[PDB]
Parts: C-alpha cells; structure tokens; sequence
C-alpha cells in the first residue's frame, strides 16, 4: 500500500499549501508532516487502513475549508512580507 | 544559474550542508531522505520552477542528476 | 416513531364497527385519564365460546391507534378467558412504548375488559 | 420659605438641617457639615453627590436630565431612589424629605 | 427525500445573506470585541457596533438602547426579573396575560415564589385582552406590564400602542415580547410607548443562540443584572459578546427591514390560499384566534374528531406542530387554547401551520392535499365522527 | 498587513475542522432540536446528543452530566448562584480565592449582598493556594468551594485533585472553573473528585457564544435554575439549544482529545524558546507565577521600568494584552498581580503572551525581536531607568 | 442600461438556478424576477445606477452561497420528485 | 490609538536629560511609579527670560508620552509667564484624549509647573 | 418533435394559450413579452435543449421561427 500512501501524502500537502490563512496553512503542513512521520513504522494492515481512511476524511475537510477560505479571504500577515 | 538553485533547494530540503550534494549522489542511498522527504523535495522543485511534473517523471527523479536533467530540459 | 406503531397505523387491521343490535357482540368505549384518547373496541363470538371477529375505532394519538389495532389482532382467535389475560405490559412490550406512552396501552387493556364485560352482560 | 430636611450620614446618625427654597442639597450639606463631596462642583461629571431620596418625596422631584442619568448609572450602589444632590432644589413640596448618603 | 418545512414559529432557516455576512468573522476576524489593545479587537468591536445600529434602525431606537443576549428567553428573564428586583422597595406587583410564552410565565411564577404578586389577565375568546380589564388590574404598587406582540401559538396581535398609552398614563413600565413580531409587522418603540422589548435571532432568519433586549434610556428604565461578571453591555449582561452571532443578527434585521412589505404581501396571499382551500374541502374545521387581528404567517386550525398527533403522524412529509397533550413531554394540555375558551376535544385537534419567507405555493398546495386526504382517512377511523354522523351529541354521551 | 495574533487567552481562532462540522447545520439542518414531531427536530436532537457525548468523553463524564450554556460566564453563574441558593436553608457560606475570574468573583459579591457569607482565600507569591488555609477556612455552614484550574492571567495551576479530596472529606461541593484548562491539560472529573466544572467554547478553538457546565449525578448535586422557561436541558437551563454552536463545541472537544499531547509538547517547546530568548537579551525581566505549577501557553512577564501600555502601543504588529490600570477603561490595576504580591511598579509593567494551537516558531522569533528592541527604546526613554542606572533606589525617592 | 441590465438579469438568474437547496433556489428566482418587474419604470439615472450596484452585490452573495451550498448539500425534498 | 499620540511616540522629538548642576536649568519630576505615570520635564533658560532647550523622560502609556512630548514642544520658545499659561485642557484638546486619559494632560501640566517652580526657587 | 416542444416551451413561458404561437409571431410585437420575459424564455430553451447559446445568437432569437431554426440546427 506504499503507492497509495505516497499519493495521498502528496495530495494532502499540495492541498494544504493552498490555504489562504497563514495560521491554517502552516498548521496543516506541519501536522501532516508530523503525523505521517509518526506512523512510518506501523505494521498492522488494519491500523494502516484505519489511518488511510482518517487521512481521506482529513483531506476532504481540507478541500472544503481551503475553498471556503478562498471565498472569504483577508490581507496577509506582517510576517508574510 | 539552474545548477546552484537546484543544489540549494536540495540542500535546504534534505539538510546536506551544501557540501554533500553532488552530481552523482542519490536522494535515498547517499543522502539521508526517505520517500516522505523526496515527495516534498519534488514539490519544492515544482514550486521554485513552475512546472507540473507528472507522476511518472516524479518517480523517475531519484537522484540529484535526474532532477538537474529534468529542470534543465524543462 | 417506532417501527411497529408506524406499521399499525399505516396498515389497517380491523378498523370498523359491528352491529350492536346483534346479541353475539360486546362493545367497549373507554377514555384516557388525562388526555383526549378514546377507543371503541368491539368483539364478536360465534355459537361456541370463540371470538371470530373484532373491530376498533380510535380517536387518539398514533400510539393509541397502534395499541387498539394490536389489541384487536390479539383478541381475534381467543376465547373470553384467554383474552382476559391480556395486560397493558404486554402491549407496551410489543410496541416498545416510552414512559410517556403507557396511557395508550392501559386504555387498550381497559377497552378489552369493557368489551368482555359488555358481552357477558348482554349474553346474560 | 423655610424647608426642613434630614441628612443621614453613613453611620446612620440623623442630622436635621434647616434650609430655604431655591437652594442646592449638596451645598446645604456642605454648610451644615455633612460628608457630601461635590467633587466635580455640580458640573455633572463625578457621582460623589450621590444621595438616596425618601420614598414619599421622590416623585415630587423633577425628572433627572440625560447627563444626570448618565452619571447615575455609573454611580456605585445604585438604587431606585437615587438622585444627585447637586440637582435637587428645595421646594415647599420637599418638607420632611430625608437624604441618605450612600456607603 | 426530506419533508417540507412548515414550522417557522419554532425556528427559521438561516438567510443566505445572513450567512454571507457571518462567515468572514468565522474565518478571519476572530478577535475578542472587548480586546482594547489590538486590531483584531478593534475590528470586532466595530462590527458589533454596526450590528447594534442595524437592530436599533429596524425597531426605531437609539443604538445605545440595545443589549445583546443569548436569545429571547434570556431577554424576557432580564426584562421581567430585572425590573421587578430593581424596583422592589416600592413596587411589588406585576401584570401579564394568560397566553404569554412560558419564559415570561415561568419568570412570573418564580417571582411569585420570591415574594411578588402577579396578576394574570384573561383574554377574550378572540385571544385579545380587554383594555378595560387592564386598566382595572393596575394598582398603585404595580411595577411592570408584559404583553406579547404576536402570539406564537395562534398568531393574534395585541393592541400594543393602546396598552403602551395606558401604561404611560398610569406610570407603569411596559414590556413586550416581540420575538414573533420583529421583522414581520411594523414596530416603533417611540410610537407604541414601549419600555422593554425582547428580540430573537432565529425567529427572523438569523442564527440561533443570540438575541437582544431594548431598554429605554429617556425616561431611563433600569434593571438589576442577572448574569454577574466583567461589566460588558453597560453592566446589564456580562460575558463575551459573540461577534459572529451579533453580526448575523444585525444582518437579519437589515434584511427584514428591506424585505418586510414584500414578505407580508406574499405571506398574506399564501395564507389566504391555505385557509380557503382547507375550508372549501373539509367540514367542521375551525380557526383558533380572531382573523381581524391576526398575523397571517401563523395559522392554527382544529380538525374536529381527529387527534392532532395522529394527523401529524399521517403527514409524515410535512413538518408541522400540534397543541395536542399527546405531543408534550409532560402530557401538558395547551394553556393558550384553554385560555381562549376552546373545548378540550377541539384543543386536542389543533394543528399549527407556519408560512414564512421561503415557503412556496407548491408546498402550500401539497400540504392542503395531504391534509384533506389524511383527515378524511382519520375521520373514517374515529368513533367521535361515527357518533356525530350517526345523529348523536358528544356532550350527552357518558364518558369514562 | 495584519498583525500577528498572540492573545489566545482572550479568545481562539476557529478550528477549520470545527467550522467544517458546523456548516451543515448552518445550511441544511436548521430544525429546532426541541421539535419532537418531525425529522428536522429529530436530526437536530441527534446532533445535540452526539455533541454532548463528545464533551463528556473529553472530561471523563457520563453524557447526562453535561448541560450546554452560552459560555463560561453563564456556567460560573449557574454553578455558584444555583448551588448556593438551592442549599441556602442549611449552608450560607462559600469559599473562593482572590485570584479567580471576575464572573466567579462578581457572583460571589452578589450572593454576599443576598445574605451569604463569603471567604476570599489569599494565594502565595507563586499564585497557588495553601491547603492548610483551605482546610482551616471550612465551616459546618460551608456550601461551596470554587477554585479555578488554570489562571487566565498568569497561568498557574492549582492542586485540583487534592482540593477535591479535601472537599469530599469535609462533605462540601467542589466547583472548578476550567475554561483555561479544557483541552489543554488532562482532566478527569472522577479522579479529581470534581462536583461542578465550567467549560467555554471559544477558549478551545470552538465557536463563540457557547459553553457547558458539568454537574455530577452520583452523588447528585442540585442547582436552582437561573433562566426560567420551558424546562430544556433537564430544567437547569431553559431556552432553545443552539444546535450549530453545540455541534461546534463537541467537534472542538473531540479535536482537543485527539490533539492534546502533540499540542502540549509543541507549546512547551515554543514557550521555553520565548522565555529563554527574552531573558537571554533583556536584564530585569521577571515571570509572574511559579514555573513548577505553570501552563506553558500563558506567559506573563514584567519589563521593569517600562509601562505595559507603552510597550503594547510600541508593538503595533503583535496582538497581546497587559495588566495595567492604564489599559483598563476603569483604570483598575491587576488584582491577580496584586494578590500574588507584585510591586505596584511592576504590575503596570506586565505583558501577557499567548501560545496556542496555531503559533509558529517564526511568529515567536518575530515577537521576541520586536519586544527586545522596543523595551530597549522605552528604557532609554524612562526616567525610572535613568535613576536606576544612576545609582538610585526607587523606594527611597519621594514621589508626589 | 438596456444591455447591461439584461446581462445582469441573465447572470443573476443563471446563478440562482444552481442553488442546491429548494427553498433558496425558488426564493432567489422569484425575488429577482419580482424586483426587476418592480423597477422597470425607473427614470432617474442615479437611482438606476444604485439599483445596478445593489444587484451586483447580490450577485456576489449568490455566487458565494451557491458554492458553499454545493460543498454542503443534502437530500432533495419530497416535492421535487 | 490616536494618530497624534502614535506619531509622538514613533517620532521622538526631545527625549533626553540636562545637567542638574547648571544654574540655568529647571527640573520637573511628577507622578509616582505606584500610580503608573512618571514624567521628567526639563527646561533651559538663557541669559534673558526665554526658554531655549527642553528635554523629557516619561514612564507611562502612549498618551502620557505624547503629553510630555507636546508639553516640551509647546514650552520651548516661550518665557516663564507664557509657559505658566499652558493648561491640561489645551493638551487634551490637541491630542483628542478621552476622559479616562485626562490624567496624562493634568500630569504634563503639573510637570511644567513643577519645572518652572524649581527654576525660580533655584534661581533665587 | 422539435416543433411541438419549442411551441410548448414558448406557450408555457409567455402564456399564449398554445394557440397564438405561430411560425411568424414575434416575441415582443405579436405576443405580450418584454425583454425580462425574453431572457427567461431563452433560458428555458437552453434548459430544455442542452445548448450554451451565445449572446450573439440569443439576441438574434427574436421570433418563434428564429428559435425553431436555431434549435433544429443545433
Ligand atoms: P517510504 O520511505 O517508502 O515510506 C513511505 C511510507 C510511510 C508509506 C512507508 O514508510 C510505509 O509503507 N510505512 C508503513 C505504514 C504506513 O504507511 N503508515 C502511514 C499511514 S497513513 C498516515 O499516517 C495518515 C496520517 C493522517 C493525516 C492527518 C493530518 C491531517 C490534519 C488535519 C488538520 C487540518
Ligand atoms: P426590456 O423591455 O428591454 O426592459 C428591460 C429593462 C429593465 C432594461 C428596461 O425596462 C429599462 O431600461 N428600464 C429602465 C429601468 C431599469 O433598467 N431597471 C432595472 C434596474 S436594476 C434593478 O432593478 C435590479 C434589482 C435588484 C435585484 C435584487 C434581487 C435580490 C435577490 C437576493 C437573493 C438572496
Ligand atoms: S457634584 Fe459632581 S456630579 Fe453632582
Ligand atoms: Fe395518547
Ligand atoms: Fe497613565
């Protein structure tokens, strides 16, 4: 299931980099990197499938929230300059 | 210079101190990087050089030389 | 609403009436203690001591309509003595009535008892 | 034209004070040694002339002004019989009125 | 497939314009409006002031007279309990009606337990109070009079302006529960001489969990605060003001002010359609409450010899409400229908239809057709209908 | 460009996972959860029960012990006032601390006016209560003890479990305001022997205007309801339950339960970075409160000889808070800092920094840099700094 | 005017017919039609321009709310069958 | 924060000090650290009756810093009698200070008067 | 039948009782319809017949004959 995990990871990162808000963008990139590093050595296929389903739900939420934050966006932060 | 920019991107992504990165060093064997590091390195290359790399060419990019060749060609 | 209550209303069983002038028919007509629930339950007896028909008409809530329908269904096929054993707890158990809904079951039991008393009084 | 009032210092001691019509309650207190402050000197900005008016005489007072009410709602320990002493003017209707100084 | 919604008196759907106004504060402008040292707080406070002005503009008031609450229940508690407790030393008597909402009625019952005296005014069979009875009920120690503007059960309108004139002549504070009236019938606090008004966001196509109370500042009505805390909202309601909710309430009030005349014309026509089409096809159907002083959006009909909750169960594709005691958690009969002199048998037969901003003619026609068919099916089932059709009077028959 | 947000103790941004869970009930599922005759009401009711189970799961309770409110202000009012008024006939005495939130303190003052006796416990210079004084302050007439879990101003943590053990030995109800602790440090109502607990939605990345109170059922704790009405929320809080808000609160609680450990280690790392980098650069900077019983997310520092509001105005690109009388509308000095024995000079000098679920190392570094440069500039402008550097003791100098 | 108004009317109708919710779709279509019928005989150019600006702002609101309602959609009504 | 106050802090004018031993320098020092506002207003007088230099150091909020800065700017160029004419009302009017911030204008005026009194007493 | 469907759509949109609609009756002059009426008729045609009508052709559609010709051609 290596290919499905590398593809979902790439989708989830390329999705999170399109967050309009700095706090949400930085959070989602950092959390996904940390979460997938945390589960690199998990052996049980049932647990690996449960994690892959939660990641899919997480990706759906990120898609909807990124779109909505594009619809209602504000100015960039002072750190972003 | 494409050479220096690509080497800088790889060094910043994988922490190779800008010295270990060569024209024949592999991402996984030579440098310390797993398949979660190389996905992000490829995406960083796509960010710096505006190019939607297909999955086939992304999995073809396994070495610094391969990334250099792809970026120079495209 | 519960599956059985919904089925008992959506699908009629013995909605109707029976001729009161007929000697072989006993009629009950009872009401709720603290709400507007009215049940009419009528049973019929053949030459021997067996109930061959029973009809109901109810003005009340869906649980009351279901209780009356189930009471008619359970009364049909029994004798007077076997019907006297029907209690509100059994009707409530079958319909899974919540605590606020036992007035319907107690009304159905009262209707059964009233119709059986009417049968005995008229057959005297 | 002489009107007699009663002041009630915080202790609860009653201080009978005699005054005339056309006077100010806050100043009448100051002359007769009642611990009423008049910090803003009746410019309607302090709430220190706060006083409780007796139940019977309360409606005989004129309705308060907008800034009097604006000061009262910030005044501490507000009650339904609260007015500001620097706005009550002695009148014949106020005979026997009792002014209590809030704690 | 989901059922149709005809229960607008219970709650309303959110207006998309209201949600559009709300979402920026749910995404980017999340600061505390009481934060005084930074821009998040500044922008939140400015949005809160804009909303306050919108509500005051809808009801014809000064923005300083508007206090945000968590709903009309909280607004009614603040009005009744705060006035009663503040004016306690001289005034120990309260006046309300027998047909008021339960938040008001329960506040009055708790004050009765607290040592106050409460008169509950009866209403006439039309649902309207007698002004002469109101004038007779006022005592020299009366503190407050509380009459709702639009009844949430039968939709009858009280003579608010006349009541306010009487209260001002007798020097008694006048509170009105306007949760069912705001944004639907014209309101002017100065023309009607209102002293306190309750407002609910989710009755006017705004968000749930927010409301407002109007408190007159000239002459100054004062209340004793119920929620202790940091002194927000002029000290009358402590706690953090929920900026997205108050922004939504302001947006809803602005939209209602713009839309009200069009909405009322449209709703009156649809209400007439529903009532006439039910009456032309069913006999022995009665409307509860007087049509002459009636809000058309709230329709209350009793279908004789049919039980209300059984009719509701039959109409599974239409979301409605009933006054039947069999729909209550505590088996409580309808006190409003008891108050307006309805027979209990017909009070167990009462159905409330709600027509609102988004209701459609197709929905109205569908509801009428379903109601006709199912009432016919249940009357064929009912013993009361059997006896009535068989030349028997219900009153004469013994019941056990 | 907008400033950085470093004020999580005032309020938090909405978590996108919380807004995602909320939106369906803001668009489609708009029914009233107390409507028990149709599907809109049924689905709203089901969502409300799901959220109740989520809150109970976070705090280790049974769902029947969770009551939704409009915030922790209302929760604190309900706990303190309702318990005191329910047990008034035998118990007329309450215990709290001097460093409590003002909703708790103001409820206690209003009860003190209504006839109760209230003891205000001092705290040590660390900001932690001493259990011997807590033991010695308890009367046979004692009703309630109210001690908060995490202080909102300095971030000290009280020994909640020990307090609960003492209260249960003395047979006294124990309430804790946990509005700064929920979802941030582990909580278990049964292990800490807690009887009542206040919860706030917008302190845990949930929506504003919603809260909850935990009320223990075994042994049963009873309260006198403050908001009168139709007996919703088991009769303890009447009014319509705001379904989108409670759904958001439950979603935030579930997210907090899933993210607590990860968040805590990251926030501890960031707080260490902030404190070390500031202390490493500026002399005469002091942390308020004990580091041994301290929540890392709330950092309170004093910058000697520089006024807090002046530093806050200098840091126009970072959102923060102070403890200055000058930063208050009432010109009220910080009573928490007064209670922990801070010099009045250094109380006007304190600044509160907040680190939360969305803080980045980049923002922490920017804040530290800007603070260092502006503290140096303000010190170069301070006469107190001039005197201190010029061999003068502040205490000996006469001041007018 | 005749061309811009007719273009804005067609855009508003097109956008409103894409509402996922029955109540919002029907209300938006009816409201747009009724408002344009009510203002057909206005002669003041300033009043006409103000109405056009209002309608443009409502078009923006409609676009955003249609999208968010497509992101969060539910089952159809019993009447739509 | 008001634009004038922000400008007064963001662009300092005469932050500093002056020699206390010099006979031609007056020194004002008013407010208390426990109160939270402290000002050090210093003026310099030439051979004739004219103020030629002024410095301030203020411990307090932005409004206090602006009040001291504006007081120093308005003090420079006047004589002792003309400097005595400055009241807190003018400073509050110029800075648009809300009523809660009236202490900053009062204390700037007090600093002016204290410095002038120090100058006169030490020139005696 | 394209003819009957187009005539039915026009009749339903403009209330012409299905009798007045002919092959030479204009939308505005013959039948009672303004421009607000037209934008709705053309949109109904686009809904029934799946076709993104350009503005240039839509402004050309002024008569029942023109609408029939456009629908039959496309
Ligand atoms: P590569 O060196 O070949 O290694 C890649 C992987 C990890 C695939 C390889 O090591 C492997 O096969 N490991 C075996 C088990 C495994 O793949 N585990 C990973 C499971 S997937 C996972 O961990 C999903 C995490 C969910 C993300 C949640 C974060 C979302 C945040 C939402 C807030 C906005
Ligand atoms: P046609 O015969 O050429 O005539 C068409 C027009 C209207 C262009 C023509 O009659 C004309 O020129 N009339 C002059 C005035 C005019 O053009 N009126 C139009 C003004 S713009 C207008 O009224 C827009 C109304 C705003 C719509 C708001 C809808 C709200 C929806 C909210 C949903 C949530
Ligand atoms: S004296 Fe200051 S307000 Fe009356
Ligand atoms: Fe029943
Ligand atoms: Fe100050």
């Amino acid at each position: 299931s290596r290919a499905q995990v590398l593809a979902l990871y790439r989708a989830m990162l390329r999705e999170s980099k399109r967050f309009s808000a700095y706090n949400y963008r930085t959070y989602a990139v950092r959390r996904i990197r940390d979460a997938f590093r945390e589960n690199k050595n998990v052996k049980d296929p049932v647990e690996i499938q449960t994690l892959v389903n939660k990641a899919k739900r997480d990706l759906g939420v990120i898609r909807r929230q990124v779109h909505i934050g594009q619809l209602y966006s504000t100015d960039k932060l002072i750190i972003e300059n | 210079t494409i050479e220096e920019r690509v080497k800088k991107i790889i060094g910043e992504q994988l922490g190779v101190k800008q010295e270990e990165v060569t024209n024949n060093a592999s991402f996984v064997e030579d440098l310390g990087a797993d398949s979660l590091d190389t996905v992000e390195l490829v995406m960083a290359l796509e960010e710096e050089f505006d190019t939607e790399i297909p999955d086939e060419e992304a999995e073809k990019i396994t070495t610094v030389q391969a990334a250099i060749d792809y970026i120079n060609g495209h | 609403y519960h599956k059985k209550v919904v089925d008992h209303y959506e699908n009629p069983r013995n909605v109707g009436s029976l001729d009161k002038t007929s000697k072989n028919v006993g009629t009950g007509l009872v009401g709720a203690p603290a709400c507007g629930d009215v049940m009419k339950l009528q049973i019929q007896v053949d030459e021997k001591g067996k109930i061959v028909d029973a009809r109901f008409k109810t003005f009340g809530c869906g649980s009351a309509i279901a209780s009356s329908s189930l009471a008619t269904e359970w009364v049909k096929g029994k004798t007077v003595e076997e019907a006297l054993t029907i209690k509100n707890t059994d009707i409530a158990k079958e319909l899974c009535l919540p605590p606020v809904k036992l007035h319907c079951s107690m009304l159905a039991e009262d209707a059964i008892k009233a119709a059986l008393a009417d049968y005995k009084l008229k057959q005297e | 034209d002489v009107v007699n009032v009663v002041f009630v210092d915080r202790s609860g001691q009653r201080i009978p004070v005699s005054g005339r019509v056309g006077d100010n309650v806050l100043h009448l207190a100051q002359r007769h040694g009642v611990d009423l402050e008049g910090a803003c000197e009746a410019s309607l900005a302090c709430s220190t002339c706060h006083v409780y008016v007796s139940e019977d005489h309360l409606d005989l007072l004129p309705p308060p002004e907008e800034r009097e009410d604006d000061m009262l709602d910030m005044a501490p320990l507000l009650q339904e019989n609260s007015r500001l002493g620097c706005q009550i003017v002695l009148t014949p209707e106020l005979e026997g009125a009792e002014f209590t100084l809030p704690k | 497939l989901r059922p149709l919604y005809m229960d607008v008196q219970a709650t309303t759907p959110l207006d998309p314009r209201v949600l559009d106004a709300m979402l920026p504060y749910l995404i980017n402008y999340y600061g505390n409006p009481h934060s005084r040292t930074h821009a998040y707080g500044w922008e939140s406070e400015a949005a809160m002031e804009r909303a306050r002005q919108q509500v005051a503009s809808l009801i014809g008031a000064d923005p300083r007279e508007i206090i945000f609450t968590s709903g009309a229940t909280e607004s009614n508690n603040i009005a009744i309990k705060g006035v009663a407790r503040f004016y306690r030393s001289r005034k120990k008597h309260l006046i309300t009606t027998q047909t008021e909402h339960k938040c008001v009625l329960d506040s009055c019952r708790s004050l009765e337990a607290e040592g106050f005296q409460v008169t509950y005014l009866p209403v006439q069979k039309s649902g309207i109070i007698d002004l002469k009875e109101l004038e007779a009920a006022i005592q020299p120690d009366t503190s407050l009079v509380s009459v709702m503007t639009v009844n949430n059960e039968i939709g009858v309108k009280q003579p608010i302006a006349e009541i306010g004139r009487i209260c001002s002549s007798r020097k008694v504070y006048f509170h009105t529960d306007a949760a069912q009236a705001v944004g639907k019938i014209p309101l002017d606090v100065n023309d009607m001489k209102i002293d306190l008004m309750s407002i609910s966001g989710h009755k006017i196509y705004g968000p749930k969990g927010v409301g407002a109370i109007y408190i007159r500042r000239r002459p100054r009505v004062r209340v004793e605060a119920l929620q202790s805390g940091g002194g927000q909202e002029r000290g009358m309601r402590s706690g953090t003001v929920p900026t997205p909710l108050v922004v939504g309430l302001g947006a809803a009030c602005e939209v209602a002010q713009q839309e009200m005349e069009y909405d009322h014309k449209r709703i009156s026509k649809l209400s007439e359609r529903l009532i006439q089409n039910i009456m032309k096809s069913l006999p022995d159907v009665v409307m509860n409450g007087d049509p002459k002083h009636h809000y058309p959006g709230c329709i209350n009909l009793s279908f004789a010899y049919v039980e209300g909750e059984s009719l509701l169960m039959a109409l599974k594709d239409v979301a409605l409400s009933s006054g039947s005691a069999c729909t209550s958690a505590s088996l409580e009969p309808s006190y409003v229908l008891r108050a307006i002199g309805t027979d209990e048998d017909l009070a167990h037969s009462s159905i409330r239809f709600g027509i609102g901003r988004f209701t459609t003619e197709e929905e109205v026609d569908y509801t009428v057709e379903k109601c006709i068919q199912h009432v016919k099916r249940l009357r064929e089932m009912s013993p009361l209908w059997e006896m009535v059709q068989d030349g028997i009077d219900l009153k004469s028959i013994k019941w056990t």
